């Protein structure tokens, strides 16, 4: 039982960097930009058995963009991520899901504002509205303090296997 | 290169197993874009119609040459423009066209969808040169009635992204938009047809404002985009008030009379519903209103001779809909820990933002509701009456809200002892909505106990309960000490307690233990003198906690295990930075436990999501030992250059701080550490990744060690006066903001790096001696910059410069420089007015007498 997940979003918002931590536990420093798409299987071994997602990190700077929205195709799932501490990784959310849902129809997508543990937010919950508007699930994340850091995995596996009650611990 | 050959990379490019086939795969198309595009156009447009190629490398044909036509970045979009025009043979561009239309009726959807997107893509570079003047023939024509299923679908969706990033088209729009309106219209049309058109609408709202700006055109269209409000279907329905929003918020202004006659009878009605997905999508058309409502009152308030007016539909509206609104609140999900957003919780953000659009006009039917459900039968009814009330805390004014608080707080602080989880869960942000907006409404003598103590049962409840409690016992403490007689003192032994008993659970199921750290850090935040004893309970607990989870290091368990473990590590890094940032008072006597415990945290592997807040910590606990930190200097060396080597993050500028503090708390007794500290700042500066922000700070470091460490600087004076002569003659960027703001703190810290020198080298003139020159070069631009001059502490420095070198110099080596006019006058200029400080104009006269005495030699 698997699954292809699409991982997207402006770049510098951690995409890498949650994805790198969800696979070895390892927190990278440094920010390097990811070229089109490192592609990395995560299990989570849930009272269902195991689920695997075969994650897609693709690159958030245009100059890095490979296939772009080529890489979309057969996605199954997705997790647009935006940074808290900046207004304009949130402002290009809309962007995302629209290059999304014209090449994956029909998909359950997480919308996580990352970085919250960073003091100063700069887009509070308040100003967080585009989940409501579009029906998708919303959460803060953070891939340094790990907070809610299996929650959007959670979800999407619920959604995905059709099973309210999945548990993962 | 044969059309076989290229589709298998494309196939290969994402259905490859093998990670090392895909990244070459997509190399070889993208060298084949660079080297030949005209063919590499040719040969995606045959895989795309190619029957023998898998469906994924179909799709990707259309979409990577689509990527190569048309670009987010707007030069990209040019270059890719122009290509076309230019690269592509008028034979290849016929081909390719013609392979586009074909592949856009396809019976297989998705292929249809990816050939839309090429269209369109084509169609942004030809359409504005009057070229593909086929095109909108061929659109309309394929949205006739007559027309397959899919034919029409994929048009519309084409014409849909075609107007969307459009820049014909516009002496076509009518065509363009009958086309669109009439495939929305008639029930009898394919459900994805009908959904093709409501979106392709959708798309192109922006394009068509033209259209939308005519009674006859405007009429029509939203007819039909309200007759698709009442399908049965679905979906169709969710897309129809799609459009609603987006023309609601588009096209605001021309709503009344739609309103009046139409929408706002259906919208009511459909708000009742039994289904909540139908429910659901009408409250977003009246919070998408209350929204552009809201945004006009700033909008009148910052421009009042505005055109634009309110219709205040939602205020019209309140008899009608707000009772619905706090109707469909108790439509929650059983299960109290679902989570998954429903039509209730879409209820509660529409009546925030009524109350925040209405104000006082929302309390009458929220408070009815309230009384009358607070203390119902069902747990529904009692949780719908606590979101309810706390959804109106914002909007209403003060009095109002103090009023009604006043009136209802026992009812509301009397529900932390339901028996419905769901209940307490939002009783218990009810108290924080009413603590973050209005906390000086709670009486410190009859209303912050009970308070309190509601919080301290939630603390000990359902975990879900307890989050909540410590995110509002968080928004007390926040409102309540910006006033001066601050009575949450009072109560911070029997908080802290609580919290810590929270912060002691066993997991960090629902968060209830990283809640109660984050609170546990606002209490110390905001502690005073008087609660010191609870200061201290508060770092006791987590430096023992904070030892307790290094016993077992991450690689000993799964990597779950491990990834809690180091969340709870960072939630007492947290607390234990703010103790350092307050009251060293209580870990200054156990200096060696934090120092111990840090060093042991950066030691062990895996470390690097903390080391940045460890060395923050250790920072700040520095700031306070001050010349008390020496003993810890050499183990904390390497951690100290590898931070500062980390030119690209924000910790190498608290290192070049670290080093400003201990520099100067310590003074001759750094020059045991000044060597290997200056090997690495004289290279930092020059390093392709550093900051911005970084050279000034470096700039500015360089001035205390210099006059800390004095004779011992002169090996790297050199070194240091050619990045700080480089560094003053820089322009600006650009012309902005911020490029000559960040021109004067880079300049401001060379004049920093100076004084620091001259300070430092007073014994010793010989080694100063060849730079007098440079540095009187910089007091030139100071003098004649008015961003420098004209700060009072920067001429008091630059004029006390003159002076100080003067001292050095009584042999006569120097005055040469003390007999030119622009001295004589900057001198002068500083002696004279208000602009300048007294201490300024003294210094002024230090300068001028030891410029006389330079010509008197
Ligand atoms: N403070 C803080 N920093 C974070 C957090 N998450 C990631 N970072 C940092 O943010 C930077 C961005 O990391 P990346 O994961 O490479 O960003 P990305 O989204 O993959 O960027 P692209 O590949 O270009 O799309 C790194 O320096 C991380 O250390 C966080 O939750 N809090
Ligand atoms: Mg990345």
């Amino acid at each position: 039982v698997q699954f292809k997940l699409v991982l997207v979003g402006d770049g510098g918002t951690g995409k890498t960097t949650f994805v790198k931590r969800h696979l070895t536990g390892e927190f990278e420093k440094k920010y390097v930009p990811t070229l089109g798409v490192e592609v990395h299987p995560l299990v989570f071994h849930t009272n269902r058995g195991p689920i695997k997602f075969n994650v897609w990190d693709t690159a958030g700077q245009e100059k890095f963009g490979g296939l772009r929205d080529g890489y979309y195709i057969q996605a199954q799932c997705a997790i647009i991520m935006f940074d808290v501490t900046s207004r304009v990784t949130y402002k290009n959310v809309p962007n995302w899901h629209r290059d999304l849902v014209r090449v994956c129809e029909n998909i359950p997508i997480v919308l996580c504002g990352n970085k919250v543990d960073i003091k100063d937010r700069k887009v509070k919950a308040k100003s967080i509205v585009f989940h409501r508007k579009k029906n998708l699930q919303y959460y803060d994340i953070s891939a340094k303090s790990n907070y809610n850091f299996e929650k959007p995995f959670l979800w999407l596996a619920r959604k995905l296997i059709g099973d309210p009650n999945l548990e993962f611990v | 290169m044969s059309t076989a050959e290229f589709a298998q990379l494309l196939e290969n490019s994402i259905l490859s197993p093998d990670q090392n086939i895909r990244l070459t795969s997509e190399t070889q198309l993208k060298k084949l874009s660079n080297d030949n595009f005209l063919q590499f156009a040719g040969l995606s447009s045959q895989v795309l119609i190619d029957e023998n190629t898998k469906l994924e490398g179909r799709i990707l044909a259309a979409l990577t040459l689509k990527n190569e036509l048309v670009s987010k970045d707007s030069v990209k979009t040019q270059q890719f423009a122009q290509r076309w025009i230019t690269q592509v043979s008028p034979e290849a561009k016929n081909q390719i066209k013609t392979n586009a239309l074909t592949a856009l009726v396809s019976i297989e959807p998705r292929i249809a969808n990816a050939a839309a997107q090429l269209i369109a893509a084509i169609a942004d570079i030809e359409l504005p040169h009057g070229a593909w003047p086929e095109l909108m023939k061929i659109m309309v024509d394929n949205t006739g009635a007559e027309q397959p299923e899919n034919v029409k679908r994929a048009s519309l969706l084409a014409l849909g992204y075609m107007c969307e990033s459009a820049d014909a088209l516009v002496s076509s729009s009518n065509n363009i938009l009958i086309a669109i309106v009439q495939g929305a219209q008639s029930t009898e049309t394919s459900k994805a047809v009908r959904l093709a058109a409501l979106n392709a609408l959708a798309d192109s709202l922006i394009f068509i404002k033209n259209n939308m700006e005519r009674e006859g055109e405007r009429n029509y269209l939203m007819q039909v985009v309200c007759e698709a409000t009442q399908a049965e279907d679905i979906e169709v329905q969710a897309a129809a008030f799609g459009c609603l929003c987006k023309i609601m918020s588009k096209y605001y202004t021309f709503m009344k009379p739609y309103m009046e006659q139409a929408l706002y009878a259906l919208t009511i009605a459909t708000m009742k519903s039994p289904n909540d997905k139908v429910a659901s999508m009408t409250v977003e058309f009246w919070s998408t209103i209350c929204e552009e409502e809201i945004d006009i009152a700033y909008e009148l308030a910052q421009f009042p001779q505005s055109p634009l007016q309110s219709y205040n539909f939602a205020l019209s509206s309140i008899k009608d809909v707000v009772p619905n609104l706090l109707n469909l609140l108790t439509r929650q999900n059983e299960d109290p820990e679902d989570d998954d957003w429903n039509v209730s919780m879409s209820a509660g953000a529409c009546l925030q933002l009524f109350a925040q659009n209405c104000g006082n006009h929302i309390l009458e039917p929220v408070l009815e509701f309230v009384e009358q459900n607070i203390t119902a039968d069902n747990w529904r009814n009692r949780e719908a009456a606590v979101m309810a009330f706390g959804s109106i805390m914002d909007g209403p004014d003060k009095v109002q809200r103090t009023y009604y608080v006043h009136q209802a707080l026992p009812s509301i602080l009397n529900l932390m002892n339901d028996q419905s989880l769901q209940v307490k869960e939002t009783t218990a942000w009810c108290i924080g909505r009413i603590a973050d907006s209005v906390a000086e409404s709670i009486d410190p003598q009859q209303h912050l106990p009970g308070v309190v103590q509601a919080c301290l049962i939630g603390l000990q409840d359902h975990p879900k309960v307890a989050t909540n409690c410590s995110w509002t016992i968080i928004n007390l403490v926040e409102q309540l000490a910006e006033a001066t007689p601050s009575p949450i003192y009072n109560f911070y032994p029997a908080l802290v307690d609580g919290l810590i008993g929270a912060a002691n659970r066993i997991d960090n199921e629902f968060n209830a233990r990283a809640s109660a750290f984050s609170a546990l850090t606002t209490m110390v935040e905001y502690a005073t003198d008087t609660v010191a004893e609870t200061s201290a309970s508060i770092s006791t607990f987590v430096m023992d906690k904070l030892g307790q989870t290094m016993s077992v290091d991450e690689n000993q368990l799964t990597l779950e295990d491990a990834q809690s473990l180091q969340e709870l590590q960072s939630n007492i890094l947290t607390v234990l930075a703010a103790v350092i940032r307050k009251s060293p008072s209580s870990v200054e006597p156990v200096a060696d436990m934090l120092m111990g415990l840090f060093f042991r945290l950066l030691e062990k592997k895996d470390s690097a999501f903390i080391e940045d807040d460890v060395f923050y910590a250790i920072s700040a606990l520095a700031a306070s030992l001050g010349k008390g930190f020496e003993k810890y200097l050499e183990t904390f060396s390497p951690y100290l250059l590898k931070a500062l080597n980390q030119v690209d993050s924000p910790v190498s500028i608290t290192a070049v701080g670290f080093i400003a503090d201990i520099s100067n708390s310590l003074e001759e007794d750094f020059r045991r550490y000044s060597d290997a500290m200056m090997n690495v700042l004289a290279q930092m500066i020059s390093n392709p990744n550093a900051r911005r922000e970084l050279k000034p700070a470096v700039l500015s470091v360089f001035g205390d060690i210099a006059s800390n460490i004095g004779a011992d600087f002169i090996p790297y004076l050199n070194d240091i006066m050619a990045l700080c002569v480089a560094a003053q003659n820089t322009k600006p960027e650009n012309g902005t903001l911020e490029a000559l703001d960040y021109q004067i703190k880079v300049l401001e810290a060379v004049l920093d790096a100076y004084v620091g020198i001259v300070a430092g080298l007073h014994d010793k003139p010989e080694a100063l001696f060849p730079y007098v020159g440079t540095i009187f070069q910089f007091i030139a631009q100071v003098a004649e910059d008015p961003q420098l001059y004209s700060e009072d502490a920067t001429s008091r420095a630059a004029v006390g410069l003159i002076g100080d070198i003067a001292a050095m110099f009584p042999d006569g080596s120097i005055k040469q420089f003390y007999g030119q006019d622009w001295v004589i006058d900057y001198i002068k200029r500083t002696r004279s007015g208000q602009l300048f400080s007294q201490a300024t104009k003294d210094t002024a006269r230090w300068a001028r007498e030891q410029q006389k005495r330079q010509l008197s030699l």
